[PDB]
């Protein structure tokens, strides 16, 4: 269909001396012992993407059910207004994932960026306050959250999800 | 369009920026016998380690000796006032800003 | 070193040791008359 | 040349010196190499690597552990 | 310095097998 | 003359630089090339590499005949004066000066000044010659050549006058780049020759070292030739080839050099393949 | 006949408290010639140096010695290579080197 067309037209156009001396040098995190994130704790906050869902549906897993068989805990999937967004733009097609996103449940927490692009929204999270789990299939975002240190990706692979950065998986697939 | 008066390419061509520039790059550069101890335990040619690698609990102590100390590099550690404030001991510098910033 | 040595000793040692450069060829007779084929054969086919 | 069948191989001496322990008409143990890749230095195409000479291992020779009966 | 060579080591690694070693030249050519 | 002479050396130097360039990269190519469609090894060294054919000076080569001067070594013997005037007769057209208290730079000037082609300077060692200097006057290469077995006609009797008729050239065993260079410079000195011409000039190639003849033939009949030689017979080795004239020591480049010294040196052949 | 083990032993006399077996190996070959070799070094000292050039003695006693050993690769202790060149006049063991 042209929305296939639209879409891959889409992605192709994506791709003295008195004076101080001043400069920003962010401080590295406190949370973090080298690279293990004490602070993330057992109550879990994952970021959700679009594109997760999505699979979710494909894959015939519940999401709050399917992300405690991985940790065995307390797991709390956050929405952006970024990736709501887009699943409203994506039609009457997707109307079963808009529903199962807005679930009392979830956490539903807003953003003030110009723009629609979801993957900078989460990645800007990721580096401000290094409490999330990115839970993503886009490989290319899995590229960048890695070069952020102690973040965990939350993927799906065959049809169970995985984790991947997380030193307490416990309960998480073997190869 | 013309370049700069300053720039030397207004007034030099392909043939000069050749020459000059080797020359610069130029310019610029100036009764009973018991067996051994060594025949008992037949060691052989084995690779000598350290004592501490000895015991395996020992070696740990070590590494988290010196992990602490590496992290001081990163991250500054929590203290008391258990004297009265005199000073940082060290500079205060007023230009380095290490804030997060939100958005 | 030559101190310890006797006189002309080496002469009668018959050692071993490394050339540095090629020798310059000598001239003979068999070399002129091989030179000289090639000239004649040119000169044969005309070939300059 | 393996015993069992006849054929002519060629295999590697995992150290240069252990060929010293190693003399012509001798019987060795060899196992395959290089199932996983061929390390730069080293010569494509061998598939076999000596293991054992004399019923003793290379390592044990070399290390001075162990002596080769004749 | 020894940052700067460490960097070097990890693409020495990056191929370090003779059939990547290859790979590129072909590449490269 | 000072300011265009400078300015037509700047542009042929850097055309020559370019010529260079484009050449070392073909090596490049070419060797990394046949290595892998061997297969056999892969040596370190290259894995770590890996991560106007006519030369510019002989424009006038063909148009009009080449003009060369001969000259020696200050105070020369007695026989080097013999040896200088032997080269006069072998090349055509070809004149020799004496040379007095005459600077060598003030030899060039003058040599440029009256459109001399060619300059060529003979050394020699208690009255043998030992040594030949090769010159292309307009900014061209020079080479450095040593001689080794020298016999002059003047030792030789009764020999008579020469044929003094432009030669047929004879080049033989240059395979190698530098052996095309080499032979160029030598053939250069020498005009057009007529279809006809019974003289002939050979230079061929041994180890590197060069041979130099001069026959004559006759054709008593058909499919045998008779050879007389005439003229100095003697070797030349190459050492030395730089850019600039020989009055440019000191800032010349070198294009080619002989190195002994080099731990395979002795088994290394530089003028064949 | 090769192929045959041998065992070396310093004193079979006497009794001593450590291991008594000196060395251990293999027969390899047999042959009425040895064909083995020791290296030795002929020494010499720089006296006048000219650049690339300079004037050595003390490596040989006369002049027929540097005659025979005309174009022998010589070296420094430095590492710097050398040729010989000729034989000198005035002392009897000198000669040319470059
Ligand atoms: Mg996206
Ligand atoms: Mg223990
Ligand atoms: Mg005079
Ligand atoms: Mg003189
Ligand atoms: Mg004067
Ligand atoms: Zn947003």
């Amino acid at each position: 269909g042209k929305q296939k067309k639209t879409r891959k037209y889409a992605t192709m156009k994506r791709m003295d001396p008195s004076a101080l001396k001043e400069r920003e040098v962010p401080q590295h995190p406190s949370c973090l012992f080298f690279q293990y994130n004490t602070q993330l704790g057992p109550p879990y906050h994952i970021l959700v993407d679009t594109n997760f869902i999505n699979f979710s549906i494909k894959a015939k897993l519940d999401l709050v059910q399917s992300m405690m068989d991985c940790l065995y805990a307390k797991c709390i999937p956050c929405i952006t207004d970024c990736v709501m967004a887009e699943i409203e733009k994506l039609g009457q097609k997707y109307r079963v994932a808009l529903r199962i996103a807005k679930d009392p449940r979830f956490e539903r927490l807003p953003c003030t960026h110009k723009g629609t692009y979801a993957d900078d929204c989460l990645v800007q999270r990721v580096t401000q306050h290094k409490c999330y789990i990115v839970a993503t299939v886009d490989r290319d975002l899995k590229r960048r959250i890695r070069k952020i240190p102690g973040v965990p990706i939350m993927y799906i692979s065959n049809h169970r999800y995985n984790i991947e950065r997380m030193p307490d998986d416990y309960g998480a697939p073997r190869f | 369009l013309p370049p700069s008066p300053g720039d030397t390419s207004y007034y030099q061509d392909q043939v000069d920026d050749f020459h000059e520039a080797r020359s610069r790059a130029a310019l610029a550069k100036g009764a009973k016998r018991a067996i051994t101890y060594q025949i008992a335990k037949n060691r052989g040619l084995t690779p000598r380690r350290k004592k501490i690698d000895r015991n395996p609990r020992v070696k740990h102590r070590e590494k988290f000796r010196r992990a602490k100390i590496r992290r001081r590099g990163q991250v500054r550690e929590v203290r008391k006032e258990e004297q009265r404030y005199s000073g940082e001991l060290s500079g205060i510098r007023a230009g380095v800003k290490k804030s997060i910033k939100l958005k | 070193t030559a101190q310890k040595r006797p006189e002309n000793s080496l002469l009668e040692e018959t050692l071993h040791f490394d050339h540095a450069v090629r020798m310059a060829p000598v001239i003979t007779e068999e070399t002129t008359l091989q030179l000289e084929d090639i000239i004649k054969q040119r000169i044969r086919d005309q070939a300059w | 040349q393996l015993i069992k069948n006849g054929k002519k191989i060629t295999a590697f001496v995992p150290n240069d010196g252990c060929l010293n322990f190693i003399e012509e008409n001798d019987e060795v143990l060899v196992a395959g190499f290089g199932r996983k890749g061929h390390a730069v230095g080293d010569i494509p195409g061998v598939r076999f690597k000596v293991v054992k000479v004399a019923n003793v291992s290379l390592l044990a020779l070399y290390k001075g552990k162990k002596e080769r009966p004749r | 310095k020894e940052h700067f060579r460490a960097k070097q080591k990890e693409e020495e690694e990056k191929l370090k097998r003779q059939k990547d070693l290859r790979k590129k030249l072909f590449r490269i050519q | 003359m000072l300011r265009r002479e400078a300015r037509l050396r700047r542009e042929y130097l850097y055309r020559k630089a370019r010529e260079e360039a484009q050449r070392s990269a073909q090596e490049r190519k070419e060797r990394l090339r046949r290595a892998l469609e061997e297969n056999r090894l892969i040596p370190t060294e290259l894995r770590r590499e890996a991560l106007s054919h006519v030369d510019d000076e002989y424009r006038w080569a063909g148009v009009e005949d080449p003009k060369v001067m001969i000259t020696t070594s200050r105070d020369p013997s007695s026989r080097l004066k013999m040896f200088a005037k032997e080269l006069k007769l072998v090349f055509p057209g070809a004149q020799r000066m004496n040379r007095g208290r005459h600077e060598v730079g003030a030899l060039v000037r003058a040599c440029k000044a009256n459109g001399v082609t060619d300059l060529l300077v003979v050394h020699e060692h208690r009255g043998t010659p030992v040594g030949l200097i090769v010159s292309h006057l307009p900014f061209g290469p020079t080479a450095y050549f040593t001689l080794c077995n020298v016999v002059m006609r003047h030792d030789i009797p009764d020999l008579g006058t020469m044929s003094e008729a432009k030669p047929h050239l004879i080049t033989h065993g240059f395979s190698s780049r530098l052996g095309k260079r080499v032979s160029d410079i030598l053939r250069y000195l020498f005009p057009v020759p007529k279809d006809d011409s019974h003289r002939v000039i050979t230079f061929a190639n041994q180890d590197d070292y060069i041979s130099f003849r001069h026959h004559v033939y006759k054709k008593t009949d058909h499919r045998n030739v008779e050879l007389t030689e005439v003229g100095p017979r003697f070797e030349l080795k190459l050492y030395m080839i730089r850019l600039g004239t020989l009055e440019q020591e000191a800032t010349a480049d070198v294009e080619w050099r002989w190195h002994p010294y080099t731990n395979t040196a002795r088994k290394r052949v530089f003028l064949s393949t | 006949p090769q192929g045959t083990g041998f065992l070396a032993i310093q004193s079979v006399s006497g009794i001593m408290p450590d291991f008594r077996i000196a060395a251990t190996g293999v027969v390899l070959d047999l042959d009425k010639s040895i064909k083995i070799v020791k290296k030795l070094k002929l020494t010499g000292f720089p006296y006048k140096i000219f650049k690339n050039t300079s004037f050595i003695k003390g490596m040989f006693n006369s002049a027929l010695e540097v005659a025979k050993f005309e174009g022998a690769v010589i070296r420094t202790v430095s590492g710097i290579r050398g040729q010989i060149k000729k034989a000198l006049r005035a002392p009897e063991g000198a000669f040319r080197a470059s």
